């Protein structure tokens, strides 16, 4: 086959963004609701939502970079 | 040998020297301008860090702070006019004797060599000072010690390699997107369109630049404990 | 390149621009730390001037302390020069008393004296009329009252 | 083949579309929940959401990039 | 293949319209029990209801594009 | 192939139904839960229901479109 | 392809309606959930539940039109 | 691609089956829910909750008819 | 191309069951729930709860005889 | 074609296993919850639960035995 | 692939860029350590502040009781003293102005008594008024004898 | 009982005996010159015979107290009416002839599919005629399998609403025809597609869900052929039942919907 | 093709972890939610918990072992 | 042919990389939420809350590598 | 098989099918139905008029007997005022009478004045007795009286 | 074919075990529905009766109450004219009883005035005798003989 890179490297970057995106934007909802009912408690709570993004964003990222080694 | 990347990385080396001597030249009580703003900075990732840990908040802090202070400003310097269009030959504004136009100022984090160093250096520092205060409970993989516990003790090791992985490809991919989206949008519509990127692009940069001491103080917090 | 060129020019003025309406924020943030500064090193300052002031205070207080003793030991004084005015009239007082209902009743005495001889000489008188001179009618006859009471029947 | 970008590119868009869609739909019902429970919160976990929405949108914008990478 | 442009300038819109038709959804339901919970609120919700429907719109928007792109 | 045009309509219709059905879901049963918790607020409420579902509309529409280009 | 056809009439069918299944499913349930928590408000609830149900009924018959016209 | 036929008929059945699936999972599950809290009212949204159903049920019907209009034309 | 009837079968039993699944799990999950707050409204509750997963489990059924016709 | 086997072993054990991979994690998840909720009715929730999850691991079951077919 | 020479420089580069960064920043830090945490010792010495006022003003109320106290004490003893004053005053010439008159006023009265009963002028004056009272109406016929007339008045 | 399960008897000729799949959309029984009389018209024949005469049955000599079919004529009847009366309290009357025979026609429909002999009779593996060339087409097929019976009661459905929303809030129908200003004219154009898919929707969602159910059966009938399709005769019951119900219960419903 | 056992592992690799990766989460959610809302029901909660990861996992392993074998 | 190792490559990472990110996002809200409810449970909702992106980590790890083995 | 004549004639065989059963249950068992509940009604407003018609046979009949007991009273009263009157005129007639005694008894004593006539019988022959011969002795020795034995007074 | 006998096979076993499932449920329901449509139907059947027989009973009591005054009127007159009879007779023997007394006041009026007119005449008698005794004395009456008697002793 021709041209099955330019493929490989879109279905690449953008599978493993279908995930990573209902994560990053649950744990955000979840941070502010958490905040919403008890806002002393949000400096506890900061500091595990962006390490959770980080552990969810980082799967992304295991594409992109895939993707760039596909592409490139 | 060098790049076009060191060249960045080394005036903002300066940049950061610069700023800290003029900060550092008149020390006194009720700061007010760039030491105050430095001091500010300074402060709140002082309480960002003990809000996670307050044990070693005081010990790692100027690493963290190093980190910060240099991926933010490798990240704002990709969004300065003049990036990516100043060539140094060795279409392309060097369409004759073409020599691809090489980007004099290429973004620190926007390569693959630099953003590994911090990768490791934060591994051999989660991996020292974990076993500082640990012995072999470090990394213990607790081999059957709740019913088979040596399985989930495996699975978990495999993560904490490819945590600085993880940390150094996302630091690069987001700044080289942004570069890439940057420079697209540039090609797209020449003014008044990446206005809603360029601000992004910036956010990113900074978001990305807390987020990376963020989350080596974080894997440090669950490493000693 | 001329697209570069625009490109970055757009970049920088889009920055400038958020960078003022982010930086005013930040303006008012940065005042607000100074005040807090000022603040914090205002009342340091004014404790530590409290502190040495507490060595003047303490002389001060000592001084305020004497000359308000001194002052009211003044009025104690002339309190004491009143009660002595007090007593002093309290006792000439009892001595006039003392020589009016004293020389009064003594000559009040002296007259009811006087009144009781008067009786006594009144009552000598009528005893010395029943003595002498009721004899001097019993060598005069001595008949004539008792002719009167005879004729009176 | 002689067509094979054209499906690349459109592949690439869909999927880094398909999962940042619902995590900023995420988002945003979270916080505007969050607003109406407590709105004298609102500067503080709008802060928390814009900074969440990037973070997701980020990732579309990723694959993007790498749409205008391919059918470029 | 002949007709592979046609098939990608479906792929995009349909790929496209599937996150951003979600993430419509979850505002909307979002914003409108925020608004039964609280009337007082109403245009304080309103706006960031409209924020989160603006990006994924925009999201769908880029999608829509480039299928006219891979049309045209 | 020969009838990849066919194809091409099928995924135009079919993914564009596959967002738009959730958040026509999601946005009515948001709505349901506002009435019954707040029947007072329902001429207002259900009229952000409206200029909600049919902006979720807006994208399946688009999938129609294609679906017919297509076949035309 | 010697029945590609066959292929798009199916995922005309196939996709469209695995988002509609979803939405009809999330719109009743709401309905229920609140039709249990306010017994008094059913005759006006279930006037926009049936709505919602009408237009994500019609997302899916336009896969099924689609599939049939392939199919004629 | 002489045995195409068979990939269209197991996509018409399988793609089509997935929403409906979780629909009536989420019917049954709100329903058997609001009954739990409000128990009086059981007897009256149970008719809600058959209709839902087969209505999702009916798209993963139409997943079948086609299916079966597949393999035999 | 021999051997399309294999990737047949398991096409149809893979997503027949990718549904199912996922549907008799909420179902279950939403039973014992409303039987975890109150006990007393069991059989009332497990009546409706077997009606829907013998339901799901008959389109998951479908799936399987569809696909085991594709073996015969 | 040399190698469609393989292709469909892998698409029925990988397919087939998504929805009995989030159907049993529902299920674990309200049992779990509805012992948080109340301690004394655990035999009576979970009892239910592992009757959902062999319902759930049935199809995953036969998913692996059409795989099983496929291959040994 | 990844040039190793390029990572070690930029390892080199950043722990050279973070020990600089660090020796210009420990001024910084300890500069705001002594101006910000230093201040519970300021707290102690607020502490201090309000004992030390306290404290003499204690002593200044304990003072400006001793003083009343103290003049208490001084106009009791004068009250004492003009007591024994006046007391001492109303004694000796009280008896004085008192009982010797009480004696002295009979003294005189016994004096010019003795003058009125040496008046025989008087003795003389009555006596013969009495003539013509009730008895003896003629003024007198038995000569007025004084063998026992003149006789009277024995006190 | 205990654990005598042994399904030795589900082991009887597995696939060898009945034929492979053998169904088929629609058929012609013809018998009569012009009218091409169908398999589907004889049972919706045999069936509204059955229906009128158990509805005589019911109603001979109506007693003051139920008894028999009288009492469960009047069961059914009134549960209709109550489920009516639960969406729409003023047009039950008016709408109760026609979707009550909707659900007492598709009911009875749907039952008769179930009978033996829908596929195994036919007048027209090897069974009978099907062994001979002539082709062994089946009578006795379902009413609802036919997408010509299917069809006729959607229109019939949609007739009867339109007339009952144009008798009722007046002939303006503002709603979805045409609207000035708004999203609301955006969502009018949307609410006449979707009333126009209605009457199909209708139509493919019973001839579907009891033309897979035939088709069901016959297949696993076709393997594995006893004891093992009980489960799912109960189920073909049950969802005949369901879509005799769900028919009468969205004709109502959308009438209602179209009043206000 | 010659490398189509190559896509039989990573699809086999990749289906098979969308489900239990997203079971394992919910399961952990649960569990978790249940222990804050009432701690000294955590420890029977864990074992359930563990039970439920267990499960999900093995048609995780399900997949894994395939690739153990087309990859191996 | 002369492609089909990229694809893998790509499917791998990207399928192995949406079911733990989703997880990882569900994981995190529900510990956020019980921090949010009691703060002095976090040392025991911390401990599970990691121990589950451990095992989904695993299994988008497991994905990358098998990835990165066919990439080899 | 989709033709419009198959279609079109079952759609007819459905009406004729509506017609006849409209025409057998739905209008007979619904009758059934509503006649049932206006029976149900019927009963319960019987139940009504059954209390009512009780409490107002009760009020009824406390009324008549009310009624009667005031007519008897009014009755009596009547009676017992004439019984005063006719008792008024009998001791009118009474006191009249008692008056007429009186008068006669006055008249007895106007005859009794008449009887005062008994000077010769009685009065001369006792006066004599009255004398000196009631005096010890009886002499009489010209201590008679001619003439003051008839003059008396 | 076979399938026709597999087919009734699997017929005759669900309906043998829908016999001992869903017979017995739908029995029981039918049943409590019947009996209770026949228990609401005998209720007002009873509430019809009971409103007759409450219809029989008012007039019954109307009939009784009707009775009863008539009664109590007849009773109240008859005993109207018996106390009227009976005034009648105490006020004639109370007017006799007046007269009787009157009579005899009368009576004992003259027999008392009999009395006085003795007592006055003895009185009369006892003056003239007085009046003729003194009118001898002063004439003749003087004698020395009632001295003599006088002074017998």
């Amino acid at each position: 086959m021709e041209g099955l890179n330019l493929v490989a490297t879109a279905l690449a970057v953008g599978l493993g963004a279908i995930g990573p995106g209902v994560g990053i934007g649950i744990i955000v909802s979840g941070a502010v609701q958490a905040i919403g009912r008890n806002p002393e408690i949000e400096n506890r709570v900061v500091t595990y939502m962006f390490i959770g993004i980080a552990f969810t964003e980082a799967l992304a990222i295991f594409g992109l970079v895939i993707a760039f080694l596909i592409g490139f | 040998p060098i790049t076009n990347s060191f060249v960045v990385a080394i005036i903002i080396d300066i940049f950061v020297i610069a700023l800290a001597v003029a900060a550092t030249r008149n020390l006194q009580m009720v700061p007010r301008g760039l030491q105050n703003v430095m001091e500010f900075i300074l402060e709140s990732l002082y309480n960002l860090f003990r809000n996670i840990n307050a044990k070693y908040v005081a010990t790692a802090f100027p690493l963290v702070a190093t980190i910060f202070l240099f991926v933010l400003f490798g990240n704002w310097f990709g969004l300065l006019p003049g990036v990516g269009s100043i060539g140094v030959c060795h279409h392309d504004t060097c369409a004759a004797q073409g020599k691809k136009l090489v980007p004099l100022f290429r973004a620190p984090a926007a390569d693959l060599n630099f953003t590994f160093a911090i990768a490791v250096i934060s591994f051999v520092f989660i991996e020292y000072w974990g076993f500082r205060a640990l012995g072999p409970g470090y990394l213990k993989k607790f081999f059957n010690t709740n019913g088979i516990m040596s399985f989930v003790g495996i699975i978990e090791f495999i993560s904490e390699l490819v945590k600085p992985f993880a940390l150094a490809f996302r630091l690069f991919g987001n700044i080289f997107a942004g570069e890439v989206l940057l420079v697209v949008m540039a090609f797209l519509v020449p003014l008044l369109l990446p206005l809603p990127f360029y601000g992004f692009e910036v956010f990113v940069g900074f978001i990305q630049a807390l987020i990376f001491a963020l989350l080596t103080y974080a894997f440090l917090n669950i490493a000693v404990t | 390149p001329t697209l570069f060129i625009a490109q970055l020019i757009n970049f920088l003025l889009l920055i400038f621009i958020l960078r003022a309406l982010l930086y005013r924020p930040v303006m008012n943030l940065l005042n607000e730390r100074t005040r807090r500064i000022e603040e914090s090193v205002r009342d340091a300052e004014k404790v530590r001037e409290q502190l040495a002031n507490a060595r003047r205070d303490y002389e001060a207080e000592i001084a305020r302390a004497r000359q308000e003793a001194a002052k009211i030991v003044a009025q104690a004084q002339e309190r004491a020069k009143q009660q002595e005015a007090e007593i002093i009239a309290q006792a000439r007082r009892e001595a006039e008393r003392l020589k009016e209902e004293a020389r009064a009743q003594a000559e009040q005495e002296r007259i009811r004296m006087l009144s009781e001889a008067k009786s006594q000489i009144a009552d000598l008188v009528t005893l010395t009329a029943s003595r002498v001179l009721g004899a001097e009618l019993q060598a005069r006859g001595h008949d004539a009252l008792i002719a009167e009471s005879l004729a009176a029947l």
